[PDB]
């Protein structure tokens, strides 16, 4: 049946958790995140590359005007110059030494490689998170990939799953993000038209084979100097190779909680934070009666040595009594150490031998067998290796992060004080009715 | 050459050259003893989140003891408002075990 449970956010860690109906055998079930993605909405504003600026066959009238157009091509600019006299290998080509008005154009266009070459101007909104999961439960292990929203009911073959919302809003993107060859960066990009010259975004285009391009680069034209056939121009260097010799760091290497960054589509995968809750609704058919499971008559709990570390650095024995044989699971009840094991094969008598992992320095925590339970009891070391290549598999809390012997120091030391203060008062008090009795 | 980096509990994450990435993570392998004696509990707790035991746990702890001066002002009143009745009765008889410390 239904089953609410809160479930870390963290790739590739099992989370374990026992229900126990009323009426029937406890059940194990596993719920671990397999993979998540983190995709936003995106809209495209613009290309932009290295522009190509192309100054054609200069017009030459001998003894006539000439006057600028206008055109739609990008940065079109366009001078008159008169008094000219240009020369070619061939000689002079005009018959009028003055008044030979020189008509120079140029623009821009997209490069020949900016088919490979370029980038990429997008938008991002709201960001929704998707997860795949792997539930067991008993016999039967089931994947399925699920909405953290808190209403999509989650694929589910024989089951059902609802997720989210999502405990924290978390998106590695800013509202402005460029995609340069698999590469995604956080930057401020001028919005479409809005071109300014030497800087990112100077030419745009919605595509590149687009006809329709706006650019701003800053060409001057200048009027010629030498005699032969000439169109001297200056202009402002590439926004987009700026860009490159300034695009900083990738957000592949700068996202937080350990996200790894892909394109088509934009996503951020396998990112660890928050807590997901998760309501589960398990068939009937995998849950067994009491009747039908071995029951145990006693158990009790010895704790070999155990030290708080991310891995598996504790040990315990059960040692138990059923009346036959079976398959009961075991659990442990605390948030601060889990088992590696969920299920075992008891008989008449026996012994079995349980890993744990806890972040505590004492080892308090309660575990079951065959829904019977059992107290823990000893103090873990501190472990001795500084760095392993593992996640920690509990949290660490405040409680159960303080050592049972510097507790008893604490508050022998805070009650040792409060039993002096009300010492004081009763002495004021009783030492003051004694003065009312008398007389 | 050689570079330092710090790692904590939520782990760290190094690319060298054309090499696939590597995590690490943290423990709470501090000097000292959480199970030992005070000045060993301190040691451990001290590089195990050094605000925290300097001050909601030792610097209160301090000021608790001093708490108990105030219990002592309070034995202190008792003492002498009890003691502050001295001479005000004629003929009348007073403990012999007390009646050495009264006169003083």
């Amino acid at each position: 049946f239904e089953h609410a449970t809160t479930v870390p956010n963290v790739p590739g860690i099992p989370y374990k958790a026992l229900v126990e109906r009323a009426g029937y055998a406890p059940l194990n079930l596993e719920i671990t995140v397999v993979s998540s993605e983190l995709t936003p909405s995106t809209n495209k504003e613009y290309v932009t590359c290295k522009f190509h600026t192309v100054i054609p066959s200069p017009q030459v009238k001998c003894c006539g005007s000439l006057e600028c157009k206008a055109s739609s091509k990008a940065d079109y600019t366009c001078r008159v110059f008169g008094g000219v006299y240009p020369f070619m290998w061939g000689g002079a080509q005009c018959f009028c030494d003055s008044e030979n008005t020189q008509l120079s154009e140029a623009y821009v266009e997209f490069a020949p490689d900016c088919t490979i070459d370029h980038a990429v101007a997008l938008k991002v909104h709201t960001a929704a998170l998707k997860v795949g999961l792997r539930i067991v439960y008993g016999n039967t292990t089931a994947h399925l990939d699920t909405f953290v929203n808190g209403v999509t009911p989650g694929s589910s073959r024989d089951l059902k799953v609802i997720a989210g919302p999502i405990s924290a809003a978390f998106s590695p993107f800013d509202h402005k993000v460029v995609i340069r060859k698999g590469l995604v960066y956080n930057y401020d990009f001028p919005e479409y038209g809005a071109m300014k010259p030497g800087a990112f975004g100077d030419i745009q285009a919605s595509s590149l084979d687009a006809t329709d391009i706006v650019a701003r680069t800053d060409i001057r034209l200048l009027k010629p100097s030498v005699k032969n056939i000439h169109v001297p121009y200056t202009q402002a260097v590439s926004g987009y190779e700026m860009w490159k010799n300034n695009s900083g760091r990738p957000l592949q290497e700068t996202a937080p909680f350990g996200c790894k960054i892909e394109v088509e589509p934009l996503r951020a995968s396998n990112c660890a934070y928050g807590h997901i809750p998760i309501s589960i609704d398990i068939p009937d058919a995998a849950f067994v009666r009491s009747s039908e499971s071995p029951t145990i008559l006693e158990v009790s709990c010895t704790v070999a040595d155990c030290i708080y570390s991310a891995d598996f650095g504790g040990s315990l024995t059960l040692q138990y009594k059923a009346d036959r044989e079976g398959h009961c699971p075991v659990h442990s009840h605390s948030t601060t150490a889990v088992l590696k094991e969920a299920t075992t094969h008891v008989t008449a008598v026996g012994s079995i031998t349980l890993h744990f992992s806890t972040s505590s320095p004492q080892a308090n925590f309660i575990v079951s067998l065959c829904g019977k339970k059992s107290t823990c009891n000893a103090e873990c070391k501190p472990p001795a290796d500084h760095i392993i290549g593992e996640p920690h598999k509990v949290d660490q809390e405040f409680q159960a992060a303080v050592s049972k012997t510097s507790w008893n120091w604490l508050l022998a030391l805070f009650g040792g004080a409060s039993s002096l203060i009300v010492v004081g008062l009763i002495v004021l008090v009783c030492s003051s009715m004694l003065i009312n009795t008398r007389r | 050459t050689s570079r330092n980096f710090s790692v904590g509990r939520e782990g760290l994450e190094y690319v060298w050259g054309n090499h696939e990435p590597v995590r690490v993570w943290a423990q709470e392998s501090a000097p000292g003893d959480p199970h030992g004696w005070p000045h060993e509990i301190i040691i451990h707790y001290y590089h195990r989140h050094p605000v925290y035991t300097v001050i909601v746990l030792c610097g209160v702890a301090l000021a608790i003891l001093v708490g108990t001066a105030s219990s002592a002002a309070c034995i202190a009143k008792a003492r002498r408002d009890c003691l502050t009745p001295y001479a005000l009765a004629p003929n009348a008889t007073v403990p012999t075990a007390l009646a050495v410390l009264c006169c003083i």
